[PDB]
C-alpha cells in the first residue's frame, strides 16, 4: 500500500485572504499510508471535499511489506 | 457542519426570507427532542466500547472469513483498523443524532470514505453489515425512540458507504 | 520547467529553517534529491517536504540524538512551529510520544497538529512567529531564536 | 449554533461529549423556546423596525441622502433599507441560534471589503445598526432587550 | 469546574465570555446547593457504598478474588476497596464541580499505564464502577440519581 | 487553571479527604457570590472597549512622553500593542474575578511578563499605572462591591508586575 | 527482513548500501540454512508445542478457564489455542526473515486494541507466549533455542 | 517493499499456512544466491560514478541530438536531470537485485514515471536506450551471473517505461 | 553518542596516531565483554516491564507517602509520569551498558533533568531511590557477571541526579 | 560503530534492541579479533602502503607532479602523501569500528568543500584512493581484502 494520491478542494470560510492562496485551494498530493487517516480527518475538519484518492505505490491486502 | 437549527437558518437565508410559522415549528420540534437526544448521547458515550465490542463480535460471527487468513480484517493491524472505523462510525452517528442533521456525516465521514475503501479494497457490503450490527446494538441500549433516531443516521451511513 | 530559481530558493530556505543553516558539507541536496524532484513536479506540497527533512536521519543526528527529550521538544517546536514549548500540557504530550513511540511519531505529531495547519498550511516554509500569546512564549521563543546553532 | 460548537470542540479531541457539555446543550434546548418567542416578536415587527431605523439614521446623518452622499436617490435609499432588512434577518437568525455565528458567516466576513467596493461609509452602517438596535429594544420587553441588543452590538463592533 | 471550562474555551478564542456562557454559569451556581446536597448524601454513605459495591463486584466477578486473580487475598481486596473509595471521593468532587474535570486530572489521565504497571484488569475496574453506580444511585432520588449516574458513566467509559 | 471550586477540591484531594462542613461552607460562599460575579463580568464585557479608551487616555495624559516620538508607545504598531496589552489585562482580570481565584493570573499573564517587558524596554511602572487607570475606570462601572472585587485582581497584576 | 531493512535505510538517505549494511546482509545469508532448519523443527512440531503450551498456560493461570474467564468453554479454548498457532507461525516467519518485521506487521501492530476488543487479558497472552517459548526451546539445541528465544521474548514484550 | 523472503512469507500468511517444502526450497534458492548479490552490489557501488559516466557517454554518442539545442537534454539543468535520472535507475536496480524482487522498482520508480515523462516531454525510447547502456556497462563490469541478475531488473525498468 | 570503540578512535584521532598496543588492548577488552553485554541487554529487553513493575513496587513500599494523597506520585497522571521516568532510566542505562560508555546518559538523560525536577517539585532523593530499586532488580535478573557492569551506569545516573 | 548505530536506531523508536540488532552486535563483537589483526597489519605496513600508492598515483597521473600540478614540488608531494596517510589511518579506524562512521565524520563530511578550497582535483583523490586500495588489499588475505576494499570503495565513492 504505503501511498495514496489525494485530490481535494479546501474552501475558505473564515476569511478572504489577501494573498492568492491558489497554491492551496485545489491540489493533488501524495500522502503515505499511515498518514492518510489523520490527513483526511484534517481536510474534513476545514470543510474540504475529497474528490478522489488512488492507490499508486503498493498493492491492497498485503500482510507484510507495508 | 451544520445542525438542525443551522439547517433551517441556511434554507431560509438562501431564499432570503424571514422565519415563517413552519420554520418556528421545525425549531420547536428540534427543541422538543433535545432531552431525548442528550440522554441517548450520554448512554452511547457510556457504552460505546461495549457497542463496538459486541457489534464487531456479531459481524465477525456472521462473516468469519473477514478475520481468518485471507480476509480483509485478518491481522492485528487490519482488525484494529476495522474496529477503529466502527468506533468512528458510532461516534459520528452520535454527533449527527445530537445535531439532528446528517451534514456532519457528509463532511467528516462520507467525504472520501467510499473511494478510500475502494482503493484499499475494503469490502463495502461487510462494512454495511457492521453498521447495521452497531444499529441493533445501539437500539437495544437506547430504547425505542432513541433507537429510531439512531437508525436514521445508521441507515444514512449505510447508504453512503453503499 | 519555469520559476526554477524561486523554487530552489524555497528549497534552500526550508533547509535553513529545519537545520538552522546551510548543510552543504553534509551533502543535503543529494540526500533529498528524490524529495526535491517530487516537490518540483508538484507531486508533494511544502509540508511533506518539511516532514521529510524533519524526520530524516540527518535531522535526528543534529537535533534528536544529542539532546534530552525536553530539549528535543523545544528544538523541534522551534524548527517546525516557529515557537518554544508552550505550556506543561504540550510538554507532557510530546514527552509521552517521545517516550512511547520515538522520534518520527513525535515529528509527525508536531506536523499533523492543527496549529501547523492554521499557521503554515501546506505551502509555506515555517518561520519564527514572534508569538504574543500565551504567557512566556515570546521570551522563550526569542531566547531560542537568538541562539546560533 | 451552541450544539454545533460543542460537537466541533469534542471532535477536535475525538471524544464523546462530557456530561457537563451535555448539560450545556440541555440548557440551550431549554432556552430555545424563549429565544423562539423573541425572534418571533422581532420578525413580526420587521417593517416598522426598518422604517423607524431608516428614518432615524437619515435624520442623524443627512449627508447620506443629501446630494453627493452614497444613499442619495430613490433606488440607493431602497438599497440602504434593503441592507437594513438583511441585517435584521441575520439578527433573528443569530437569536434563534443563540450565537453570532450565522450573523458573522452571512454578513461580517468581508463586509469591510464589500462596503469599500460600494463606497458605503462604515460609520453610517454603525449608526444604522445603533438606531436599529434602539428601535428593536424599544419594541421588546426588558428581559429580551439585553440579549437582542447583544447581537446588534456585536454587529456594530464588526462594522466598527 | 464549569466556570473553568467556560473561561478556558473563551480564552482559546481570546474573547470575553458570551451571554450564553454567563447564563450557563448562572445555572450552575443556582444548582450548586442541590449538588452539595447530593455530595453530602454520597459522602455520608461512604462505607455502605464501598462495601455493597465490593460485594456486588466480587459476586459478579468471582475470579478477581479467586486464586490467580489480581485481588486474591485480604490485603489486595483492601487495596481494591481503597481504589473504589478514591473513585467515590472523585465522583463527589465531580458533582460539586459540575463536570468531570477533577475526576479526569485525578483519576483518568494515565490510569491505563498505572493499572497496567499494577497488572490490574481494567474490565474488572469497569464492573467495579458500575456496581458503585448501582449502589450510589440507589440511595438518591431519581433526579439526583440521573446526574450521579452521569459521572459514574463517564468514569466507566474512561476506564473502558 | 484553577477556580474556587477547584481550589477546595485540590485542597481536600491533597489531604485525601471527603468534603467536610468547612468545605461545604466555602463552596456555598462561592455559589452565593456567583451571581454578582456574573453581573460584573457581563458589564465589564459590554464596556471593555470604553474602559480601554479611558484607561489609555488617562495613562497617556499623565505620561505624555510614552506617545511622543521615541516613546515606547510611539508608532501606530506600538500604540496598538499597548492597548492590546491593556485589553489582555482587562480580559484576564475578568476571567480571574469570574473564577474567584488568582491562579490564572500567575499562569497566563505574569509568568514571564516582567522579563518580556524588560527584553522590550516597555516601562513596567507605566504599565502598572495603566493598570490602576483600568482599575479606576472599571470600579465606577461595576459598582462598589464588584469594584472592591475587581480591585483585588487588578492589584494582583500590579504587584506581580512591580 | 534484513535485506528490506537495509535497503530502506540506504534509500532514506539516497545512497548505496554501506559496508556495514553489506556485512549484515552477508551475515544474514550465511546463517540462512541454520535458521531455516530451525524453522523446519518448529514447523513439523506445531501441534505438540501448541497443546503443551496450552496445558502450561491453563495450569499457571486457571482464571481464564474458570467462571468469568476469557477462555471459559470449549470454543473459546479452541480459539485460544488457535491464536497460539498463529503466533508460532509468525515466529517461524520471523526466524526465516532474520527480523521480527513479519511479527509486527501481522500480529503485533494493533494487537493491544484487538485483544481489548476481544476481552482478552494481555498478561494471559504473555503467559501463553512464555509457555510456548519454554516448550519450543525444549525441542531445539542450545544455539538454536537461544535465537528462537529472542524472538519469543520480543513477542512477550510486545504483547505486554 | 518486498524481498523474496517477504514475498514467500506474504503468500504463506495470506494462505494462513506454515512453510511447506516448496517455500523452504525458495528460501534456500534465495540464500544460496545471497553472496553473489552482495558482491555484485558492492561492485556496482564501487563503480557507480564510472557506470553513469560511460552510460551517459554512450547514450549521447548514439543520440547526439539530445544534448544539442532543441534536444530534451540541452541545458545544464536538463543534462543534470538526465544523469540524475540515470543515477536513480542504477541505484534502484541495485536495490532490486539485492532484494531479489522487483516490487521496489515498480513501487518507487515506475508509478507515474511514464506519465511524468510524457507530461515533461522526456523521450521514452531515449531513456530506454540509456537504461540499456547502463545495462551493458554494468554487465561488462560485474560478471556474467551478476550481469544476468542486473539484466533482469534493467529489463524490468525498460519494460515499465515503454 | 559515544561508545568505547569510538572513544578510543576519537582519542587516537585527536593525537593523529595510528592504533598502538594500548589501543588494541582496550579494543580487545570491549570485544571480550561484548557477549556479556549483549546477553544482559537481551535479558533486560525481555523483562523490562517486570523490572519496572518490581522496582516501582519496591520504591512505593519503602516510601508509601509517594503514592498516597499529598505525594508527588499521587494521581494516575503523576503515577504514570513516575513509571515513564523509570522506563526512561532503565532503557538508557541499558543503552549505556551495551555501549560501554556513559556519554549517552549525559547527553540524553541528565542534561536539564535536575532543573526539570526542581521546576516540577519532583523529589530528587526519591527518584534516586527508585533508580537504586531498578539497580537491584536489574542486577538480580542479569546475573552476577553483568550486575556489576549494569550497576555502574545506574550509579552514574544516580550520582548525576544526586 | 555498529553498536552505536544499533543503539541510535533503537532509541529513534523508543525501544530496546531487536533480536536482529542483537545478532548484529554479537556478529560484530565475535569478529573483533580478526578486525584488530587486519588493523594491526595495515598499521605495520602503512609506510610501505603510502610509498607504493604514491608511486602508482604519480605514475598513472604524472600531471600532478608536473609543473602546474596541484602536487608539484617536494612540499606538495609531502602533503599529498600526508593526506594518503590520513585516509589510511581512517580506514584502519573504520575496520576496528565495523562501519564507515569514523571515516565519515573525520574525512568525508565537508571533504568536497575542503579540497575545493585547496585546488585539489577530486579525480586525483579517487585515483589515489584506488591505488592505496590495491596496495593495501595486496597485503591482506582474500576474506579480509574484500572487507577492507569495501571501506576503500566507500571512500572513493565519497570523493567522487
Ligand atoms: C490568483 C489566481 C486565482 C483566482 C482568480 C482564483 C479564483 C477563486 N475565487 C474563489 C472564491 C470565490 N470567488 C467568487 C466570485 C465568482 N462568483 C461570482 O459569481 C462572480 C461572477 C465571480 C467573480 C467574478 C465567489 C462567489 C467565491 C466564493 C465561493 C465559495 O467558497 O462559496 C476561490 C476559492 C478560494 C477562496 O475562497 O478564496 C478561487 C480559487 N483563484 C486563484 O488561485
Ligand atoms: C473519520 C472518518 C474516517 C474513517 C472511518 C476512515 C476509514 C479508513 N480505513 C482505513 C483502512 C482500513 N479499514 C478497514 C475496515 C474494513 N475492514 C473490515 O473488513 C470491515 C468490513 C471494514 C470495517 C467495518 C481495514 C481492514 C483497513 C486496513 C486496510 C489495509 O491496510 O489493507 C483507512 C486508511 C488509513 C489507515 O489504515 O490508518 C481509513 C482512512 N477514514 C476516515 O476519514
Ligand atoms: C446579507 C449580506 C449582504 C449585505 C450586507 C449586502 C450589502 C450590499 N449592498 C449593496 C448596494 C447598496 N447598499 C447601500 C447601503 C448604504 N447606503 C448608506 O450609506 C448606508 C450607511 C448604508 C446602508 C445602511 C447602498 C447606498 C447601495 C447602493 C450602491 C450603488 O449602487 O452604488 C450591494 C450591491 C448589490 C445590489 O445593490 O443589489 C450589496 C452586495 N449584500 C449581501 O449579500
Ligand atoms: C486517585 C487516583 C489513584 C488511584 C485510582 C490509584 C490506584 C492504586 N492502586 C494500587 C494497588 C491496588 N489496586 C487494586 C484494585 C484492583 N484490583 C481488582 O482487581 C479491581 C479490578 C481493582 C479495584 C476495583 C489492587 C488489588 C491493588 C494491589 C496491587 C498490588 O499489591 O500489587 C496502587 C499501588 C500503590 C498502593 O497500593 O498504595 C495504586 C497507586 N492511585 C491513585 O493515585
Ligand atoms: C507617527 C505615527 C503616529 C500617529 C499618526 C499617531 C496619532 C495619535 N493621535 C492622537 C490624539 C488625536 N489625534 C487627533 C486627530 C483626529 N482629529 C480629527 O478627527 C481628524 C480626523 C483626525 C486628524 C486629521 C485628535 C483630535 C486627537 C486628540 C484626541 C483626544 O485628546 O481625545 C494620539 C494620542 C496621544 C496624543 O494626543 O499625543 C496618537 C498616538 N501617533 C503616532 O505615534
Ligand atoms: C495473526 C494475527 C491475529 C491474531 C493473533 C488474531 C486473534 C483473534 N482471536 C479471536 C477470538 C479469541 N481469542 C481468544 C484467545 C484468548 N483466550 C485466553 O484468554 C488467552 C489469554 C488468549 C489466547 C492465548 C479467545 C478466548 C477468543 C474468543 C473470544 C470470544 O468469542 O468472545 C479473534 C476473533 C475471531 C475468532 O473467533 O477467531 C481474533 C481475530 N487474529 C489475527 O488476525
Ligand atoms: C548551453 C548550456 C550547455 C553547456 C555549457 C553544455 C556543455 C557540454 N560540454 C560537453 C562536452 C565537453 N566540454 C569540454 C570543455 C572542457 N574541456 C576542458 O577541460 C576546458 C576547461 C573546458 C572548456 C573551456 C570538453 C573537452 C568536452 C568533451 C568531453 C568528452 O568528450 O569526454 C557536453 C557533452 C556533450 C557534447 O559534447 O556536446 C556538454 C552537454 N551543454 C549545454 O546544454
Ligand atoms: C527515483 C524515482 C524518480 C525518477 C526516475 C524521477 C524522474 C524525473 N525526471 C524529471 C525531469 C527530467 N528528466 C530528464 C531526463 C530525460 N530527458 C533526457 O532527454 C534523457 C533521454 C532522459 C534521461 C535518460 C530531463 C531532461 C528532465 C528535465 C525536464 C525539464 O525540466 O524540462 C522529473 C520532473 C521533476 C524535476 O525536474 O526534477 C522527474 C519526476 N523522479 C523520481 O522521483
Ligand atoms: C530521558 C530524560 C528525561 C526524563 C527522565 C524526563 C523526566 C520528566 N518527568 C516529568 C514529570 C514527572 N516525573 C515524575 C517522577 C518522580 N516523581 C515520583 O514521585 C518519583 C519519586 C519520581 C520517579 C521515580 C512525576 C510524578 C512527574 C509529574 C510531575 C507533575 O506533573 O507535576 C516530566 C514533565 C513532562 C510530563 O509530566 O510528562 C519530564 C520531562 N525528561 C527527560 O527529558
Amino acid at each position: 500500500t504505503r501511498l495514496f494520491k489525494v485530490t481535494a478542494l479546501i474552501p475558505s470560510y473564515k476569511k478572504v485572504r489577501g494573498g492568492r492562496e491558489l497554491q492551496n485551494t485545489y491540489f493533488t498530493k501524495l500522502v503515505e499510508y499511515d498518514r492518510w487517516f489523520a490527513e483526511q480527518q484534517r481536510i474534513q475538519k476545514q470543510g474540504g471535499k475529497i474528490l478522489s484518492v488512488k492507490m499508486v505505490a503498493g498493492k491492497p491486502g498485503l500482510n507484510t511489506g507495508v | 457542519m451544520q445542525d438542525a437549527i443551522t439547517s433551517v437558518i441556511n434554507t431560509y437565508d438562501v431564499q432570503g426570507k424571514y422565519f415563517d410559522t413552519s420554520a418556528f415549528d421545525k425549531l420547536k420540534a428540534y427543541y422538543a427532542t433535545g432531552e431525548l437526544r442528550v440522554r441517548a448521547a450520554g448512554t452511547i458515550s457510556a457504552n460505546a466500547a461495549t457497542i463496538i465490542k459486541e457489534a464487531s463480535a456479531k459481524l465477525f460471527s456472521n462473516q468469519p472469513d473477514l478475520v481468518r487468513p485471507g480476509g480483509n480484517a485478518y491481522t492485528t493491524r487490519r482488525y484494529a483498523a476495522c474496529v477503529r472505523d466502527m468506533d468512528y462510525f458510532l461516534r459520528y452517528a452520535t454527533y449527527a443524532m445530537l445535531a439532528g442533521d446528517t451534514s456532519i456525516l457528509d463532511e467528516r465521514v462520507l467525504n472520501g470514505l467510499k473511494e478510500t475503501y475502494n482503493s484499499l479494497g475494503v469490502p463495502i457490503s461487510s462494512t454495511v453489515q457492521g453498521i447495521q450490527a452497531m444499529k441493533e446494538v445501539t437500539g437495544s441500549l437506547v430504547g425505542s425512540g432513541a433507537a429510531k433516531e439512531m437508525g436514521v443516521y445508521f441507515d444514512y451511513l449505510s447508504s453512503g458507504l453503499s | 520547467l519555469a520559476s526554477r530559481t524561486e523554487f530552489d530558493a524555497l528549497i534552500r530556505a526550508a533547509y535553513r529553517q529545519v537545520f538552522e543553516r546551510d548543510m552543504d558539507s553534509y551533502r543535503i541536496t543529494e540526500v533529498f534529491s528524490v524529495l526535491e524532484t517530487k516537490l518540483r513536479n508538484r507531486e508533494i506540497t511544502t509540508k511533506e517536504f518539511i516532514q521529510a527533512l524533519a524526520s530524516s536521519d540527518l535531522y535526528r543526528k543534529q537535533f534528536f540524538e544529542p539532546y534530552p527529550p525536553t530539549k528535543n521538544v523545544e528544538l523541534s517546536l522551534k524548527h517546525l512551529l516557529g515557537r518554544a514549548t508552550k505550556d506543561q500540557a504540550e510538554l507532557r504530550k510530546y514527552n509521552q510520544i517521545i517516550a512511547t513511540q520515538g522520534f518520527k511519531p513525535f515529528i509527525n505529531a508536531i506536523l499533523d497538529s492543527k496549529e501547523y495547519g492554521e499557521v503554515f498550511g501546506d505551502g509555506t516554509v515555517p518561520y519564527n512567529r514572534y508569538p504574543t500569546l500565551p504567557a512566556a512564549n515570546f521570551p522563550n521563543t526569542e531566547i531560542l531564536y537568538n541562539q546560533l546553532t | 449554533s451552541v450544539v454545533t460548537k460543542a460537537i466541533v470542540s469534542a471532535d477536535a479531541e475525538a471524544r464523546y461529549l462530557s456530561p457537563g457539555e451535555l448539560d450545556r446543550i440541555r440548557g440551550f434546548v431549554s432556552s430555545g423556546e424563549r429565544r423562539l418567542r423573541v425572534a418571533q416578536t422581532l420578525t413580526e415587527s420587521r417593517e416598522r423596525i426598518i422604517k423607524q431605523a431608516g428614518d432615524q439614521l437619515f435624520q442623524k446623518r443627512p449627508d447620506l441622502v443629501s446630494p453627493g452622499g452614497n444613499a442619495y436617490g430613490a433606488e440607493r435609499t431602497a438599497s440602504c433599507l434593503r441592507d437594513l432588512d438583511y441585517y435584521l434577518r441575520l439578527v433573528t437568525f443569530g437569536i434563534v441560534a443563540g450565537d453570532v455565528t450565522p450573523i458573522e458567516e452571512i454578513g461580517v466576513i468581508g463586509v469591510k471589503e464589500m462596503y469599500r467596493n460600494l463606497e458605503v461609509p462604515l460609520p453610517g452602517m454603525v449608526e444604522a445598526v445603533k438606531a436599529m438596535k434602539s428601535v428593536a429594544t424599544g419594541l421588546l420587553s426588558g428581559d429580551d432587550s439585553a440579549e437582542v441588543g447583544y447581537y446588534f452590538d456585536y454587529l456594530a463592533g464588526a462594522l466598527a
